[PDB]
């Protein structure tokens, strides 16, 4: 029995909310095998509570806010409650006995190890969602502000070192060679050695700390992203190209290695360098004036090139998608390129899509080159200006030589920095766009659900309310006026032709087809409102092609939950008959069944999958024409051990031969998107002018 | 080393094999009508470019050579 | 083998532009050269002895010098860059036509993301060829002339410098291997990530219809944490090793300093001078300094260069050129065929012959485990027979042209695998340019234009993916007019009609005769209603032929399994 | 110095306990105070002598 559960539970109702412990178990126990500190911790943050593990002594222990959790290694947890003074006795919580005990001092010291955990009611009121740009790192650099504070104070301490050591060169040459020098040559040897070797100490540790800490933004961005990926609509995805959305996510890749690199470190440096302008204008403002006037000729020759730049890797990326969609089809996809002759018209369109991308890329270097190029001559040109100027004011006076290589040196030290950043021109700009297609991405609406409450499990009662279905906008009415009523623990069989609309009523139970007008319930509840995860975790779907996961036999049947017992799984196996084969095979359940289940033939996968979703206890089951793939010989064990597997649940087999549905309690039949019939077999049969008896006679 | 003893054998054997590798003299019109992927392998550096970069590197060395003397 | 001699044929046949680049690039030398000269005349005789007019005419000079370097160097830059796309284009062509070539086994051991990694290698050589890392090392290869003027000024300092490099060199030795085994490590998460995030978008239908998201959450959170820590791995040598190259030069600048001082002091040394040979120096450092912080490119290149050699190394399925033999009449014969899945695995077929005439539908028929789904895939050479032969009109599939083979055959699975295409795309994908009254008449026989009827979109409805969008007995239909838009000598139907109702499958088979007319089909179902109008029934058992004949000729019988079979299928 | 990735490095970039940490702190706290002190000290030292 899992305590940590159950102690949420009761915290959870001492705190004024609603937690269903089976939703909490499926979200943060993915595992099984209990919860465990850190999922029960975030299970708790789901909850909009506040909880935080600290260290207290037991007389600390008499100034926090009950109740409060105390966490022990082996899963014994109580819930700790009203600690008595003048007494020493403690009020606590037995989560095994299940209700309240009185102990005393010596008890609770020896159960109490020095770590509990701490509860709050902090319930954000607040409902909105925020468009996904670069506005989204403000509160990740408001999170991470001591480390991005420490590396200011780095960079201010860096910038200091670099305008200390022209100061030794100019010393030198305006005093060790003009009068002369051996005592102070030595010193400023010394000193310029502890400053260089401690500016590029100081230099490394801003790199790492940075590093660091940017590489933690990014994973929490990417764990962002993933979250809102797997929360997206089954019609994102059915209207899209897996390339698509594949670059579209490495596209994190890309921001991670921009983040984790020298472009912001870059950008500091140029916004720190005034402290070198103050000695700049010290020297001689007549130099000085030259750099205050070359900045913006910077400004503005960057401004120019860069939306030229955006819009050439717009279509690089464009390119790249494209490439990525025709790679991922034609590798997915190669039994079909190879079974036909179809591989020169795959190399054909490869060359085309290659020499495309190969001609944005070279556009693309085409501008960079000459965005670097242009830069290049504004500081030779400033640096020419600047000679001129310093060869005048030398000659006539009021500036030394020293003086004038200093100053060179403090301008050579303002202008790297712009160098650097031009040389990753095109890092800034790609990143300028990974960030509008993690947006593309990121600002499609999810699964919507406006009920935050948890709802209880589910009794198989499900009722279509004047459902009105259409594939398309404006496609053709597959279900015109569905209205249906089914009851908890009720077998029910439809039938009917090809196109009749029963295929729409499995994607309709669960939460993948919208329906036009009308509303479908279970248990009187709407689906158009309920949580997605709530509805699908308790409705088991057997459909005709069953695609597996590239994992072992054991691990695709147990799926919804790894930690469960491998008997059961044998169970569950023996039920859908396919225990047999899977013995047969030298690995037995350990063997891995490749992509998309290569390993294994139709009817093997398909009795996997019956298996897959007898495993769990679903409320719904529902056979969509899951045994038309089926040969003879595996269709009757399948019926037979059926004739339990109906025992407790609502099971819904929609099916093409009506010999399937012969032992059903009642019988549907569509004709055109509406419910012509409904009975039993021979109270169907009975009428041989009804569309089930012609059906019948048929197939027959 | 040992190493670049091999990249230079390898290297001198197909030098030995050179003037087989080169592609035929073609027009920019006929260029620039080929399948995709060979307009981008065959299509060579464009004149104006060369022209420019000789011009300065002829004008550097004319400069030297009317200075030096 | 592809390691880095595949890259010297390139260098060669493009000889006479990289040449000219090497010469750009020592005028770029010289021209660099020009400008601390200057500032040394400026400082010696200009400073010290009088004088505005060669202020001047040094001023003139160097603006004409400065523009034209600026120049030179952007052309220089240019013409690399379109020198090496050729290169990396015809890389890019040829790994993908040997990609298209390799065999099944190849692909069915392997995850598609791991292929796709090994082709996403070639964008990040695409990236270093087309980039400023070569022409940094042709800059420091080309600094002998700093050297040859700096040793005219001073032997010392220039001896300091020259002292220096090896410095940078065995640092670069030291530092280097650990950095490359740090990127494998991150390589390898990097793939171990796209196969996940592959397989997990391919099959987004499944985990939504289940309820696992927290498990493939859980598992994209554990990957994306390892990737994210070897990349700072990286990172944290890369800079290392930046500050380590910063340490010598820093070292070598204040050496420089001190020495220098002590020169001007004793004479033999002007103060112009000692600044032209400072700058000389920083300019030969420059690119060094330029290709440090590019180290990742390096080791990430050679990488990338390891990886499609392991993708180019393995051997292809690739071709049969002899004679291009001819055309194929529907004669199929096999010949003490037996068959193996793995070497250690149960045998399927131990003794199998059979012979086929041309325009003779043959209906094969069995239970599960018989191994009669294995003949399909043994025609098309994609199964090797443990021991025999397999001939088609007379000549070995072992020893001719695989894709000449598998065009002339046409074959329809249980379920098939279509594009993200248009419907009309998919049914002509052997022949795009092909007329679109063959597509429709393809599509009559299969039965498809009807439920294509009542679609708004028509022909171009896109299929949402391999076969989403459209039913089981859709996509069979489908599958069924793409085989039948060609003109294949021979048909195979593998429980073609499984995931078609009642009505579909009598529209299908009222067309059979129009399907079959001048072919050889091959009908193999579990059912034995379909192989009712053959020329003749044949019964598999374990791998063995037990009965054949027509029909009645077996169902007369009780005494055969084929009347059992009947029974029970009835 | 070349020692592969550990779990001890893999736990510090978990997405879970980035969520679980709140106002986190950098992996080398006092390092950037202990050097500039020790700049400090040993200019101080080298100015009286
Ligand atoms: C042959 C002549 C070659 C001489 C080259 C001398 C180079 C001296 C090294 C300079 C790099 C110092 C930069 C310090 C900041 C680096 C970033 C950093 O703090 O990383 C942290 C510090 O790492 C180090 O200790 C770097 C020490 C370099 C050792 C080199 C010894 C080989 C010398 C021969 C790493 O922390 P963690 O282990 O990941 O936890």
């Amino acid at each position: 029995i899992d305590y940590g559960l159950y102690a949420l539970e009761i915290l959870a109702q001492y705190h004024n909310v609603s937690v269903n412990p089976e939703e909490i178990k499926h979200r943060f126990d993915t595992d099984g095998t209990g919860l465990g500190l850190t999922s029960w911790l975030l299970a708790a943050k789901s909850l909009e509570l506040k909880v935080k593990q600290v260290k207290k002594t037991i007389d600390r222990l008499n100034f926090i806010s009950l109740p409060a959790l105390v966490w022990r290694e082996d899963g014994r947890h109580f819930i700790l409650t009203k600690v008595s003074k003048e007494a020493n006795r403690y009020l606590i919580f037995d989560l095994e006995q299940r209700n309240p005990r009185v102990l005393e001092q010596s008890e609770f010291e020896a159960l109490y190890q020095g770590h509990i955990i701490l509860i709050a009611s902090r319930s954000s009121v607040t409902g909105k969602l925020a468009k996904f740009d670069f506005t989204w790192f403000i509160p990740a650099i408001i999170k991470y502000r001591k480390i991005f504070i420490e590396t200011l104070v780095v960079s201010v301490f860096l910038q200091l070192f670099a305008l200390i050591t022209p100061l030794f060169f100019q010393v030198v040459m305006d005093k060790v060679l003009v009068h002369r020098g051996f005592s102070t040559l030595n010193v400023i040897t010394v000193a310029l050695s502890v400053v260089v070797v401690f500016e590029i100490i100081l230099s490394g540790l801003r790199t790492y700390i940075f590093a660091h800490s940017t590489s933690r933004i990014d994973v929490e961005l990417g764990a962002k992203l993933f979250r809102h990926l797997l929360a997206l609509p089954i019609s994102y995805f059915e209207s899209r190209r897996v390339g698509d959305t594949v670059a579209r996510v490495r596209e994190l890749d890309q921001i991670r290695n921009f983040l984790t690199g020298q472009a912001l470190t870059s950008v500091l440096d140029l916004l720190f360098s005034f402290i070198f302008f103050a000695v700049m204008w010290y020297y001689s403002p007549k130099l000085t004036l030259v750099i205050l006037f070359s900045l913006p000729c910077y400004a503005a020759w960057s401004v120019f090139i860069s939306p030229i730049l955006r819009r050439r890797l717009d279509d690089k990326f464009s390119r790249n998608a494209d490439n990525q969609s025709f790679l991922v089809e034609s590798v997915t996809a190669i039994n079909t390129i190879k079974a036909m002759a179809v591989s020169p018209q795959m190399t054909n369109i490869w060359d085309k899509q290659l020499a495309g991308y190969v001609a944005a890329g070279f556009k693309v270097t085409v501008l960079a080159t000459i965005g670097q190029q242009g830069i290049q001559l504004i500081q030779k040109t400033v640096m020419i200006i600047n000679l001129w100027l310093g060869a005048h004011l030398v000659i006539s006076g009021d500036l030394s030589i020293g003086q004038l290589i200093a100053f060179n040196m403090l301008a050579g030290q303002i202008v790297a920095p712009v160098i650097r950043l031009a040389q990753i021109w095109q890092d800034f700009q790609q990143v300028g766009i990974s960030v509008t297609r993690l947006g593309d991405v990121l600002n499609s609406p999810t699964e919507s659900y406006h009920g935050k409450l948890a709802l209880p499990e589910i009794n198989g009662n499900i009722t279509f309310r004047n459902i009105r279905f259409r594939y398309k906008p404006d496609s053709p009415v597959i279900l015109d006026n569905i209205n249906l009523s089914i009851k908890q623990g009720e077998v029910i069989g439809i039938v009917g032709r090809s196109g009749s609309g029963k295929s729409t009523l499995t994607k309709l139970i669960q939460r993948f087809y919208i329906p036009e007008n009308g509303q479908v319930l279970i248990d009187g509840h709407d689906l158009a409102l309920a949580d997605p995860n709530w509805l699908r975790r308790q409705v088991g779907v057997v459909l005709q092609d069953n695609v597996l996961l590239n994992r072992s036999i054991i691990d695709n049947i147990s799926l919804a939950n790894p930690g469960m017992s491998v008997e059961k799984v044998i169970y569950a196996a023996k039920l859908a008959g396919a225990h047999d084969f899977i013995s047969e095979l030298r690995e037995g359940y350990n063997t891995i069944v490749g992509e998309q289940g290569a390993g294994l033939s139709g009817g093997q996968r398909q009795r996997i999958a019956i298996a897959r979703a007898l495993v769990n206890n679903p409320k719904i089951l529902i056979f969509d024409e899951a045994t038309s793939a089926l040969d003879y010989e595996s269709e009757h064990i399948i019926m037979r051990n059926m004739h339990k597997i109906c025992k407790g649940r609502t099971v819904i087999i929609i099916a093409h031969r009506l010999s399937t549905v012969k032992n059903a309690d009642r019988i549907i039949v569509m004709e055109k998107g509406k419910i012509v019939e409904q009975g039993k077999h021979k109270e169907l049969l009975s009428e041989p002018e009804s569309l089930y008896s012609y059906l019948y006679q048929l197939q027959s | 080393s040992e190493f670049l003893l091999r990249y230079k054998l390898v290297w001198s054997e197909t030098w030995k094999i050179r003037k087989q590798l080169d592609t035929p003299v073609r027009e920019k019109d006929e260029n620039e009508f080929l399948p995709a992927h060979l307009e981008l392998i065959e299509t060579p550096v464009s004149r104006r470019p060369r022209l420019v970069a000789y011009f300065i590197m002829g004008f550097l060395v004319i400069a030297v050579i009317l200075s030096v003397l």
